[PDB]
């Protein structure tokens, strides 16, 4: 048999919603005791 | 924004970075250093006969003995245009501390690990002496680093022999319980809680007790802009003085002394700052160190990368195969000498039924009988003798010795010399040169030299504290590498001597040994000589 | 050792006698436990688990 | 073999034993400081056990004995397993050194 290693791609995806949207990385020891929740507090009225 | 988790990421990620070429680091230095049989780590095993027929140590200790008969030092040349003897006060500083045992036991140790595994280092300390000090109190010294492969994690981010472009450095120290005891008395730190980092070492030998505890260093350089104060100097000239290594100290003394404040500008440089860590707190922040550069001085081997990814060698590397191939072979025939069964006659024992007396091994009969006659069978039957064959080395055991030992000899020949590694050494030097020229511009009282003398300006605060004041114009000489001389009388008595050897004997010819003459030591007749060559030049004027 | 008075000691020689005693090992005394990735993002009770153990 | 005698007679027929510890009580326990002694050893890391697990050596302190830390991952549940191991035996070479001592033995 003769064959040759050159990928035949098919797939091209794009990732627009997930590069938008922020990423945000709390720190470690805090979510390990903390049962991996943080609470932020919203704007006053 | 944790800065733990900061230094620890990038900790990590240097070390994750590093794994491949640490290990062959550390199992070159295990080969060549305490065993070659890397068997006690994990094999299910017996004891059988394991001999180590060594034919690497030679080559290694001709390597290490012929780089040590060729040492190395740093040269500080004047650049250009600069005044011709710029570079005298930085080499008389540079001789004078590290002259010391210290500097050339760090060197030798990481030229050993350059030829053995492939990279070793060093480090460039400061330190108080009060006895004899080199300037301001101080005095900075240079101390060594055991496998450095593991020992010295270097940034990941570099691609220079010298990692001068690295930005972080995190240096390993394990010791023993004394020895946290006496580094947390040195560096104020809570010797009650042991700290844990990332151990370095393996357990690949029968040690009782290696070590357990664990600490280290990050260094990390910073290039900003920080403010620079110009000012007038009272005898001459508008000498330049940072803002911070004089923001309250003296700030407001130079006005008194006589310093006007010309102008303010930013100029861009480095500071270096240490940071004591373990594995679960930081001990120490963000020490400032003197310099800017990482104090830290790699050297390497054969030193490259292959795809984003840093590989070192030294000498052993290839060498290990055959080696190991040779030990094997050696080992199964020194079993087949023991224990193989000699050379003896088979017998029936109704042959020798009787006359066994006769075959003990004795001379006390000029024969051997054997029986004739079976009553059952009336003869017992003739056949030649046969004896056990004598052990014989197999063709295959004897050939691959001979081609293992072939092998070994023909990759275990750095270069034809070891030129590569001595322009690596020289490398390693300059940068040690660059550092310790930063460094002594931050701490030491370095003079200005004016054609109108040396001056040396400085100004001590209420609190009795001496500051420094070094203008901006320092990096007047370059680094370079020449021999190793122990002092500058040494040094100026190699160059007249040097300079000897090419002229020829005109009046230059007198006026260079009446010279060698005055540069030399003193009892009672080298006095002589010289006060009469001190006369002799005086008089010719 | 023994000892013997008297001159002549003819067949009263004696020999040597050195007795000895065994030592050997139990079994081990160990400490053992389990952890899983996201328990090992702080580390501080690893560590103290360690040093309770020694 | 009688110079390593050291009892005046043997143990001859129908004698009398006496238990000398007829009370429960603490011990006080004296001895000759070389007659108990502490055989000990690293356990080596090629063992059965220990086998796909990384092994260092572990300090215990006060006490002069050296354990083995080893340590071992799993992957497909993510995870590891620590096993601080530690390989002694305290061996009496001298009984006739060690001794206890019994307050309050009234029967």
């Amino acid at each position: 048999t003769l064959a040759v290693d050159e990928i035949i791609e098919t797939i091209s995806a794009i990732t627009p919603m997930a590069q938008k949207a922020k990423k945000y990385t709390p720190p470690a020891a805090s979510m390990q005791r903390s049962s991996n929740t943080i609470w932020m507090p919203v704007e006053q009225e | 924004e944790n800065r733990l988790e900061s230094i620890l990421s990038r900790f990590d990620a240097d070390w994750t970075a590093s794994d491949e070429a640490r290990r062959e680091a550390k199992n070159d230095l295990f080969f060549s250093r305490v065993s070659q049989w890397d068997d006690w780590l994990s094999q299910y095993t017996t004891l059988q006969y394991r001999g180590q027929f060594d034919v690497v140590r030679p080559v290694v200790r001709k390597l290490v003995s012929e780089m040590r008969q060729n040492p190395i030092d740093v040269l500080y040349r004047p650049k250009d245009g600069a005044r011709p003897d710029a570079a005298d006060v930085l080499m008389g500083m540079y001789r004078t501390d590290m002259r010391h045992n210290t500097a050339k036991i760090a060197v030798n140790i990481a030229v050993r690990e350059q030829i053995e595994a492939g990279v070793g280092a060093w480090r460039l300390v400061t330190d108080y002496e009060d006895q004899s000090p080199t300037s301001n109190n101080q005095v900075i010294r240079r101390e060594p680093i055991h496998s450095a492969c593991s020992h010295v994690i270097w940034d990941s981010n570099s691609k220079l022999m010298d990692k001068s472009d690295a930005r972080h450095c995190t240096v390993i120290h394990s010791m023993s319980q004394n020895g946290w005891e006496d580094f947390a008395e040195k560096y104020d730190l809570d010797a009650d809680d042991i700290p844990s980092f990332q151990n370095p070492n393996d357990w690949v030998f029968p040690w009782l007790t290696q070590d357990t505890i664990q600490i280290a260093e990050f260094y990390e350089v910073v290039e900003k802009k920080e403010t620079a104060f110009i000012y007038q100097d009272p005898v001459t000239g508008e000498p330049v003085s940072y803002f911070k290594r004089d923001i309250k100290d003296v700030i407001d003394d130079l006005a008194d002394s006589g310093f006007i404040k010309i102008a303010e500008r930013q100029i861009k440089r480095r500071r270096v700052y240490k940071s004591i860590i373990t594995c679960t707190a930081v001990l120490k922040d963000k020490q400032l160190i003197a310099g800017e550069h990482i104090p830290i001085v790699p050297v390497f081997g054969e030193w490259g990368f292959v795809e984003d990814k840093e590989v070192y060698e030294g000498v052993v590397r290839l060498t290990k195969d055959g080696q190991r191939l040779r030990n094997m072979i050696m080992s199964f025939n020194a079993d087949i000498v023991a224990r193989t069964p000699k050379k003896k006659p088979f017998f029936w024992p109704e042959q020798i039924a009787g006359f066994e007396h006769m075959y003990d091994g004795n001379d006390d009969y000029p024969y051997y009988l054997l029986n004739r006659t079976d009553e059952n069978s009336g003869d017992l039957p003739t056949q030649p003798l046969a004896y056990y064959e004598n052990p014989e080395v197999p063709q295959a055991n004897a050939y691959m010795l001979e081609a293992a030992t072939s092998a070994v000899k023909e990759v275990a020949t750095l270069g034809v010399e070891t030129y590569v590694f001595q322009d690596n050494l020289a490398t390693a030097m300059r940068r040690d040169g660059e550092i310790y020229q930063s460094i002594v511009n931050d701490i030491y009282d370095v003079p200005r030299n004016v054609t109108i003398l040396m001056a040396e300006v400085v100004d001590l605060a209420t609190g009795e504290k001496q500051v420094l004041n070094d203008i901006r114009g320092r990096y007047e000489c370059y680094t370079d590498v020449g021999p190793s001389f122990q002092s500058m009388k040494q040094q100026n008595r190699a160059e007249i001597l040097e300079l000897l050897g090419k002229t020829p004997q005109g009046t230059p010819e007198y006026q260079l040994l009446l010279l060698q003459y005055f540069t030399l030591l003193d009892g009672k007749g080298v006095e002589m000589m010289r006060d009469y060559a001190n006369k002799q030049l005086i008089q010719m004027g | 050792s023994p000892t013997q008075e008297g001159w002549d000691l003819t067949d009263k020689a004696t020999g040597l006698l050195e007795l000895n005693v065994a030592v050997n090992m139990g079994e081990p005394d160990n400490d053992f436990f389990q952890l899983r990735a996201d328990d090992l993002r702080d580390e501080t009770a690893y560590r103290r688990r360690i040093q309770s153990a020694a | 073999q009688r110079a390593y005698a050291n009892v005046n007679t043997s143990l001859a027929d129908a004698m009398a034993v006496n238990i000398l510890n007829v009370k429960d009580a603490r011990t006080n326990v004296f001895w000759a400081d070389d007659a108990i002694r502490i055989v000990s050893q690293p356990i080596p890391a090629n063992h059965e056990l220990f086998a796909g697990m990384k092994t260092t050596s572990f300090s215990i302190p006060d006490v002069g004995l050296n354990g083995i830390f080893a340590t071992q991952g799993d992957i497909s549940t993510l995870s590891g397993l620590c096993r601080i191991a530690l390989w002694y035996g305290v061996n009496a070479t001298r009984p006739e050194a060690i001794g206890v001592g019994l307050p309050g033995q009234t029967a």
